[PDB]
């Protein structure tokens, strides 16, 4: 695939490639298929999913695009060989058995489109419906889910891009029939956009082909349909289009309603295609609210007949930044209600989109002001109910922490007002299984101690601190993990902060980590063994070597001996460090084979130091 | 873990139980560690430790003069294998429907109806019953 991706890869070896993924059924027709265990189902995806992304390279779905809006499709390697397109023909049609031939018949249908238009026997019509039929939006959208898990290097951007090059050729071939897919087909640019070389593309290209044509509905529907304009808009977020996607919601150009019946105030034109608003039309009546959204008179609608009614789409320039503001006052004034868990969900993808903004460029912070003073009272209020939302508030957690990023004693105090109350949130996290609450709280405590808080503000995060010393590090091997990895990246997060501290606080540390359990806990960390760790650095399938879970399990490694390093350094604990452990094995010893670990000299170069 | 058959999967846990006691005792009057390791281990390596989930899976809840049908029904309990206190139904339904047997014959199904009635309450208290000494023994 990467090959490919840096040099053409020709029709031969594609047509070759095709008939082998064909005989191997995409990785499902194995000679050996007899042996595979649960744990190796993911290989066969990955083995699937190149499957997939050769195909799709392989047709180099950009220079197909460029031609057929030049003209000049003549140019594309498939032209003038017309054996091997009726060869892959006859081997494609057979596909739509799995969901991995979903992407390859669909490009392929393409490309018998854009060869030959004319041409087009039901042979491709069949593809076509087949691979809408396969559920292909969804199959890219876990793919490239899956590829990126793998902290995305080359090889998932490469990955990302085929996949933006195809859904845009995708989006400009077939523009009538992909409407019923509107929140799969979501999903796939959220894919697509996780790369930082995407967003910078998709917001250099014309906005009425590709991917922007996606964006262009998406704005006919808001602020109906919040979750996916707000989604994308978050996705297209990088650092070069942070002030691009900001000015777009300031100057929204639609505003979209869903009317069951035309209401006396609507004055139609002639063809009833364009009405125009009699009078204003009030958004959020939220009392005394200084952000009122207003639909002005006469401003015209485009009515769209919709089985219940009429969807109004009005052309009127309300800011989206002052609309969410009113939605996340309905959701302060609504909490008490039932309805606070939905609401929530028709609030997160504003808060995550701010975080993506206020943590993409610090320099918008102060014009998003009423959102960032209204979390606080969102946080105050929804950390009591009987059932938190975990993802809301760790959203909120997150944008109020790339706020305390610039402005750490102002966040410090803004929210040591509001209050403890994450006990709530970390308890339940650790009854369910899954510890965004903690983390989040973590990242920004985090940030707090980092940002330099004056000598004065060090006093009023100790107690965080001690939570985070005693109750996290000591017990957080034996809490419930509902996935993998997970506890290591809590467990390696715990010892980032107690580093970054003892990096600046220091005699608190210093006290809990040689009196308290803190310091068996950092033992065992180091006390995994070298052979563990080479063991689980084997498990890593994909070129993620440097960025697989193994990469986090030999951080916190590090990170515990650099602990331990300091604390020798600075100053019960001495004692375990020396005592022989009760499985014949002293700790020492342990640490003097790390002398065997070969792809990092930074462990060894420390385990040594420790030693010494 | 029987949803059908609860009572029988709990009556066997419970004589397995018995068994791997009676085992462990003669196993411990002599020697040996390795299989003693390896259950604890399972038993406790950090997932709801084993002993735990199977603590957890014990669940610990649980035309006729009234008083006279509950004397009746008091004279069919029997102490169950397990010491659980079942109503013998099939003895309540006989002798109901020999009290049925013995104005009276336009009341015949009326009286008849409430003899099942009392037989299907004696079957429920039964069963309640076997469950209970059930978990006992669990």
């Amino acid at each position: 695939f990467l090959y490919f991706a840096c040099f053409a890869a020709s029709p031969s070896d594609l047509l070759a490639l095709t008939k082998l993924f064909k005989e191997q059924g995409f990785g499902c027709r194995l000679q050996n298929h007899h042996l595979v265990e649960p744990s190796m189902d993911p290989l066969v995806e990955r083995i699937g999913y190149f499957s997939i992304l050769i195909f799709l390279e392989a047709l180099d779905m950009d220079t197909l695009m460029t031609c057929s809006l030049s003209d000049k499709i003549e140019q594309h390697p498939f032209s003038s060989e017309e054996q091997v397109c009726k060869e892959m023909d006859s081997i494609l049609v057979t596909l739509g058995d799995v969901p991995h031939h979903g992407p390859v018949l669909l490009a392929w249908a393409l490309l018998r489109f854009t060869l030959n238009p004319d041409k087009v026997t039901s042979a491709v019509r069949k593809m076509g419906s087949t691979a809408i039929q396969l559920h292909l939006f969804q199959y890219l959208t876990r793919m490239l889910q899956s590829l990126r898990s793998g902290e995305n290097n080359c090889t998932t951007s490469t990955a990302c891009l085929c996949v933006y090059t195809f859904l845009a050729y995708v989006l400009s071939t077939l523009e009538e029939q992909v409407s019923q897919s509107q929140q799969d087909l979501v999903e796939t640019a959220c894919q697509v956009f996780a790369a930082p070389n995407l967003p910078d593309l998709f917001w250099n290209m014309e906005p009425t082909a590709g991917l922007g044509i996606l964006l262009d509905s998406v704005v006919g529907m808001f602020p109906f349909r919040i979750s996916p304009l707000l989604k994308l808009f978050t996705a297209l977020v990088s650092k070069s289009s942070a002030k691009k996607v900001y000015s777009f919601l300031d100057r929204m150009s639609s505003y979209t309603e869903h009317y069951r019946h035309k209401p006396h105030d609507i004055l139609s034109h002639d063809d009833e295609t364009l009405w125009k608003r009699q009078t204003p039309k009030l958004l959020y009546a939220l009392g005394l609210g200084q952000t009122n959204l207003r639909i002005p008179q006469g401003a015209l609608g485009q009515v769209m007949a919709d089985e219940n009614g009429f969807l109004v789409r009005w052309e009127y320039s309300y800011s989206c930044w002052t609309l969410f503001t009113c939605e996340i006052e309905m959701l302060l004034h609504v909490v008490s209600t039932a309805d606070v868990i939905h609401q929530c969900q028709r609030v997160k993808p504003i808060i995550d989109l701010v975080h993506k903004v206020i943590s993409t460029d610090l320099s918008i912070a102060d014009c998003l002001l009423p959102i960032t003073s209204r979390i606080y009272m969102l946080l105050q209020r929804l950390t009591t109910v009987m059932n938190p939302p975990m993802d809301f508030l760790s959203s909120c957690v997150d944008c109020l922490t790339a706020l305390a990023t610039r402005l750490p004693a102002k966040v410090w105090t803004d929210l040591r007002h509001t209050g403890g109350g994450y006990g709530s949130l970390f308890g339940i996290e650790q009854s369910q299984g899954e510890y965004s609450v903690t983390l989040s709280f973590l990242r920004l405590i985090t940030t707090l101690v980092k940002g330099q808080l004056g000598s004065t503000q060090s006093q009023g995060l100790v107690p965080c601190i001690l939570f985070v010393l005693r109750e996290m590090l000591p017990n957080y091997h034996r809490w419930r993990y509902n996935s993998h990895g997970v506890r290591e990246q809590l467990g390696f997060q715990i010892l980032s902060l107690i580093h970054a501290i003892l990096n600046l606080l220091r005699s608190l540390c210093i006290f809990s980590l040689t009196n308290t359990e803190a310091g068996q806990a950092v033992i065992n960390i180091m006390g995994i063994g070298v052979d563990t760790l080479n063991t689980v650095m084997l498990t890593q399938a994909g070129s993620s070597g440097t960025e697989g879970q193994g990469q986090m399990l030999m951080q916190t490694i590090k990170l515990a001996f650099s602990i331990t390093n300091n604390v020798i350094r600075l100053k019960p604990l001495e004692h375990a460090l020396t005592q022989h452990g009760a499985h014949g094995n002293n700790l020492i010893a342990v640490l003097a084979k790390y002398i065997y670990h070969r792809y990092d000299p930074s462990l060894p170069r420390l385990a040594i130091q420790l030693l010494k | 873990s029987v949803e059908e058959s609860e009572i029988s999967a709990m009556n066997q846990m419970s004589w397995l139980m018995k068994t791997a006691t009676i085992e462990l005792r003669i196993t411990s009057l002599n020697r040996q560690r390795s299989h003693t390791q390896r259950l604890l281990h399972l038993l406790l390596d950090d997932v709801r430790r084993k002993i735990l989930r199977i603590l957890d899976s014990i669940q610990f809840s649980n035309f006729f003069d009234r008083s006279q049908i509950e004397q009746v029904i008091a004279n069919c309990e029997h102490k169950n294998r397990r010491g659980q206190t079942v109503c013998n139904v099939k003895l309540l339904h006989r002798v109901l429907v020999a009290e049925v047997n013995a104005a009276a014959i336009g009341q015949r199904p009326l009286l008849m109806e409430e003899i099942n009635t009392i037989l299907q309450y004696v079957v429920e208290r039964n069963k309640l019953l076997q469950c209970l000494h059930a978990k006992r023994h669990a």
